[PDB]
């Protein structure tokens, strides 16, 4: 049959990943705590500073 | 073909990383500690046929 | 037949344009080699045979 | 062969190659259908003629 | 932020490889144009010769 | 599904399925075309033999 048979699209797919992504996440809320925790300190400190 | 634009990617890319490199290094350079960052490349080693 | 000599050789030449075509249609396709297609002459019999 | 990995192997389709051939395969059409055209005119005249 | 590069490597999308890609679709589809031109002058030219 | 708002949403209609369509259906409509005048020839044959 006709044999040239054109070419076809395999479909749409995105560049990224289940388990690192999640390892990710756990990384970025600890330095979410630690980040809340230096600006109210900071805030005592402004003062105390003076 | 495509060979020539293709070769012109790896360089335009090669360079543009290498000066991300630099850049980084650059307003790095006072940081309390910060070694220098040097870029390497080299060739394609591969990707050849006909010849 | 001269006529067929003419008319085979037509033929062919449609499924060469087809392998053509093709090639085209897989610029693109990662991994993908070229193709092309070989004729041969219809002598038989004597003469020319048919094309 | 050896490996190469974070690339692919790109398609050895010429198209400057194609294009050229393409064209002659005009050429070989060509001249395969005018001397049908030819030669099946010719030959109508031929068996008309008598 | 480390970890941001981790992912925006695997994930992101810079402006030099689209402007490279829209070139070679550029490419691609020319050739195509081509091709379907020479199919056209072609089939015109056997509606010619018949 | 889901509703939108001050949104709009467009046909189908692509250019190249239609003008390509277009061209082949007018291959065909020329095909038609010869073989109706090759059996006027037929016919004008048979008429004019006797």
């Amino acid at each position: 049959g006709w044999i040239g048979n054109g070419v076809y699209v395999s479909g749409v797919q995105r560049e990224y990943d289940a388990f690192i992504t999640n390892q990710l996440r756990g990384a970025q809320n600890q330095s979410s705590g630690l980040t809340t925790r230096y600006e109210q300190m900071s805030k005592i400190d402004n003062l105390l500073a003076d | 073909m495509s060979s020539l634009i293709n070769h012109a990617m790896s360089g335009l890319n090669a360079a543009q990383a290498a000066l991300n490199t630099v850049s980084n290094n650059i307003n790095n350079y006072n940081v309390a500690g910060y070694t220098r960052q040097t870029t390497i490349l080299a060739q394609a080693n591969s990707t050849l046929g006909a010849g | 037949m001269s006529f067929s000599q003419a008319v085979s050789g037509l033929n062919a030449a449609a499924t060469n344009l087809d392998v053509i075509g093709n090639n085209i249609a897989n610029s693109a396709t990662y991994g993908f080699k070229s193709g092309t297609a070989s004729f041969a002459d219809m002598f038989a019999g004597s003469k020319v045979g048919l094309g | 062969g050896k490996l190469t990995n974070g690339a692919l192997e790109a398609s050895n389709v010429d198209l400057s190659k194609e294009l050229v051939n393409m064209i002659v395969a005009q050429r070989n059409y060509q001249s395969n259908a005018q001397t049908i055209k030819t030669q099946d005119q010719i030959l109508n005249t031929l068996v008309n003629l008598r | 932020k480390q970890l941001y590069k981790q992912q925006q490597s695997v994930s992101g999308v810079n402006l030099d490889e689209e402007y490279g890609n829209l070139q070679r679709y550029q490419q691609y589809y020319l050739a195509n144009a081509q091709v379907l031109q020479t199919a056209n002058a072609l089939f015109d030219a056997l509606l010619n010769i018949r």
